[PDB]
């Protein structure tokens, strides 16, 4: 059929998003593993510790940032997040046909 | 260090002028191992008097022995190292013990070498770890 | 070496690329101990 993907917006972060996706599937492991190398090696984060725990403040290339709730929770981290977990979640959907 | 205080004791009152004679093995890592294991027996010989009228040191550095594999052998041979067998190892090992030597090493630990070619650090273990 | 391990550990996920310092002091006889201390 004739279908539609539509990728939500904010609010939906918590800790731990997709961590049984990354447990049941390969490819999703595979995805996990290239998000969080390119992005310490880029960015200067491991995105798979800031959706893994929620640590309180992290340091990034030059500066650090802080969000006294969680680190999860303010603007690139979410956007990071959401932005991985929809990938991992979309290549196990295509990988299981 | 332990035994060979154990094994000076027990001969010590009863023959003087009877001296107890220590052969070493070391075994580039490992030879540093082997170096670090050393310089203790050695500092505590120059250190302490009481195993000097005892004891007599004598060290070999030991080369490579193809027992305990064919491509590790095939791939030495390659490199250039000298490798021996057992029995060789051992006649080129015990030839540090005739009378000649342990007279010499009354004096001074004798520090030889029976490595073959590999006392220049050319390959490593895990580099060829990784190709076994 | 326990200790270099653990202080090494406690920063690592949080900040990476932040490596820490260590400076060994090395006190003849008791130079060559130190050597040997030093080369583990």
């Amino acid at each position: 059929p004739k279908t539609v993907y539509a990728f939500p917006g904010q609010g939906i972060q918590h800790k731990g998003m997709g961590m049984e996706v990354r447990a049941r599937s390969k490819a999703a492991r595979k995805v996990w593993d290239t998000a969080d190398k390119f992005t310490r090696d880029t960015l200067g984060f491991s995105v798979l510790h800031v959706v893994r725990d929620n640590p309180t403040s992290i340091i990034a290339s030059g500066v650090h940032y802080h969000h006294p709730d969680g680190v999860l929770y303010l603007t690139q981290f979410t956007q990071v997040a959401m932005a991985t977990v929809a990938a991992a979640q979309v290549a196990e959907m295509r990988e299981q046909g | 260090q332990r035994l060979i205080g154990g094994l000076s004791t027990i001969g010590a009152e009863r023959d003087i002028a009877s001296r107890l004679h220590v052969v070493l093995p070391g075994s580039d890592g490992a030879y540093g191992e082997a170096k670090s294991a050393l310089d203790a027996v050695v500092s505590r010989w120059h250190a302490e008097s009481s195993w000097a009228a005892r004891v007599s040191l004598a060290h070999a550095l030991i080369g490579w022995t193809r027992g305990t594999n064919d491509a590790i052998v095939a791939a030495v041979e390659e490199a250039g190292v000298t490798t021996y067998s057992t029995d060789e190892m051992a006649a080129l090992l015990l030839d540090l013990c005739d009378a000649e030597s342990k007279v010499a090493a009354a004096r001074s630990p004798i520090k030889a070498d029976l490595t073959g070619g590999l006392a220049e650090a050319n390959l490593d273990m895990a580099e060829l770890a990784a190709k076994a």
